[PDB]
């Protein structure tokens, strides 16, 4: 639905530095500031058989402020803060041209260039001294070496031109910058006096690649001149993509989902392989984390730990206690590594199978999806604790059972004896809950080994029963998949 | 000791974060203000050459 299109071109980038000067008073001997300034430039050049018109803008950063001041006397020479560029300073050259490629520069999958370095040398500036020997600025040079292309925009008068920004590094060069007829010799670097040396333009040549993502709702019919710019793009409605994600569960499978859920999914494993733009593949993971932190579930984790810490120094009746410890068990499940099938495994599996078959179209929207699913998926779940072959099972809705392992018949529950063990003994997610398990034992009479395995939520036995095509387990896991509805 | 490979793969997102670090720290304005040293400079004067005093009558 979103098609890659390569637009790699060989370009010639022409640019010139901008010089701003501010005079200090008196009779005209001193100066206040000599500094680099943003500089525009227009040109045209022949390439590939057509004349392409280009617009460039040069700017400087990291600039040093040398100084020189002959004293407080009202005629002694000096420049209060005269700049230079050296190792630290960078120069950006925003580049634009009328060619077709720059119309399709909104969404990009990749972008990188190869430009040839250049040597910029300083000119000759005759500081305007009213009388006497003429001071002479001369010399100084650097070399621009390309390092990295990014997106950018010229805030040009008539419109805002989306453009490519080339960040060139620097390298000080041989000619020792001097203030001749004056006390500054054998410096090195390019000062702001006359960075252009009278040249009409400093010139670079190279080749830049680009992989745009022009949209497509049909194979044969691909567009030109991408014009769905962020003026023409707007927030997809929250309920709208909620409905889309809910609809996506039309297609999810039964056993393949469990097979995926039995992976270790990490940051790289999930968030890689998303057909996204460059601006979102840069920080998708951090974007997801930022909104994951403030989710109701995450602040519930924080409240649990802080409440326990504060308690460390502070010193249907059953349904309420069971429900509260059920929420607590959900929190514990999320924070710790359980050895069972662990409902959040299934939640993450559904999440991956949903997001993989989507696309990023100028807005991340994995925030509000990953973090929202983390809290909404599988709203009512169940846990259990086995002890002495009398497993006590609990539901987040408040229900409770206590049934034997060898034969699945329940027993009167023991509140405050389940609570002593739920703190320390390992909790087992009940993906095969007591009701479905009783159905399975009644209809398909099972053995001690597989009974214990299903109680423990062993992936081996779960997949064995799924691949037996057991209707009970098949239907149960299908409903498990179906509550994942955001 | 195998944990290092897992940590590298898991934490690879910090690579893109670091790319953002450097490629926006360059964008942010910096100015290393090299000084004039404690010893202060000064030029001679605005000096212009002319013919000296003439003994007219």
């Amino acid at each position: 639905l979103w098609k890659e299109m390569q637009y790699n071109r060989d370009i010639i980038i022409r640019f010139k530095f901008g010089n701003s000067i501010v005079k200090m008073g008196g009779l005209g001997y001193k100066w206040s500031e000599i500094s680099y300034k943003a500089a525009n430039y227009q040109y045209n050049y022949l390439r590939d058989g057509e004349q392409v018109t280009a617009h460039t803008t040069c700017s400087v950063n990291g600039v040093n402020n040398f100084s020189y001041n002959g004293g407080f006397l009202p005629t002694d020479f000096g420049i209060s803060r005269y700049e230079v560029i050296k190792e630290n300073s960078y120069v950006y050259v925003d580049y634009w041209d009328d060619s077709k490629a720059f119309r399709n520069i909104v969404y990009v999958r990749s972008l990188a260039a190869n430009l040839n370095s250049v040597r910029c040398t300083g000119g000759s500036y005759h500081f305007s001294l009213p009388v006497g020997a003429w001071p002479v600025i001369n010399g100084g040079a650097v070399s621009l070496h390309f390092a990295g292309v990014t997106l950018s925009t010229q805030f040009t008068d008539f419109v805002s031109l989306n453009s490519l920004r080339f960040r060139f590094s620097l390298t000080v060069d041989e000619p020792p910058f001097s203030i001749l007829r004056t006390r500054t010799v054998n410096l090195y670097g390019l000062p702001a006096a006359n960075p252009n040396n009278g040249n009409e333009y400093y010139e670079i040549s190279g080749r830049f690649s680009l992989i745009s993502l022009v949209p497509t709702n049909d194979d044969y019919q691909t567009p030109i001149m991408n014009s769905v710019t962020v003026r023409q793009d707007l927030e997809r409605q929250l309920t709208n993509l909620r409905e889309e994600f809910n609809s996506l569960s039309q297609e999810i499978a039964m056993a393949q989902l469990i097979d995926l859920a039995l992976l270790p999914l990490d940051m790289f494993s999930m968030f890689s392989g998303i057909k996204s733009t460059i601006d979102l593949t840069k920080s998708m993971a951090t974007s997801v984390m930022k909104k994951f932190r403030k989710s109701k579930l995450a602040t519930s984790i924080s409240e649990m730990t802080n409440s326990l810490s504060d308690a460390a120094s502070s010193a249907n009746d059953i349904s309420t206690q069971t429900s509260t410890i059920g929420k607590k068990l959900r929190l514990k499940e999320m924070i710790t590594q359980t050895e069972g099938m662990s409902f959040d495994d299934i939640s993450a599996a559904v999440l991956k199978t949903k997001i993989d078959m989507s696309t990023q179209i100028g807005k991340n929207t994995l925030p509000d999806i990953v973090t929202e699913a983390s809290e909404k998926f599988i709203p009512k779940r169940s846990y259990r604790i086995l002890k002495d072959d009398e497993v006590m099972e609990i539901n987040t809705e408040g229900k409770f059972f206590a049934y034997k392992i060898n034969t699945f018949d329940e027993v009167p529950f023991d509140v405050n004896k389940f609570a002593e063990l739920v703190t320390d003994s390992p909790v087992i997610s009940a993906i095969i809950d007591f009701k479905t398990l009783k159905n399975l034992n009644d209809n398909y009479g099972i053995t001690r080994t597989e009974a214990l395995n299903l109680i423990k939520s062993n992936p081996n036995m779960l997949r064995n029963f799924i691949n037996q095509n057991n209707p009970i387990i098949r239907n149960r896991i299908e409903q498990l998949i179906l509550q994942c509805k955001l | 000791a195998s944990l290092i490979y897992r940590q590298l793969l898991t934490n690879s997102y910090s690579v893109d974060l670091y790319d953002e670090i450097e490629q926006i720290g360059s964008g942010k304005t910096q100015n290393v203000t090299i000084n004039p040293g404690p010893f202060a400079q000064t030029r001679y004067a605005p000096v212009n050459w002319d013919h000296g005093e003439i003994n007219d009558s």
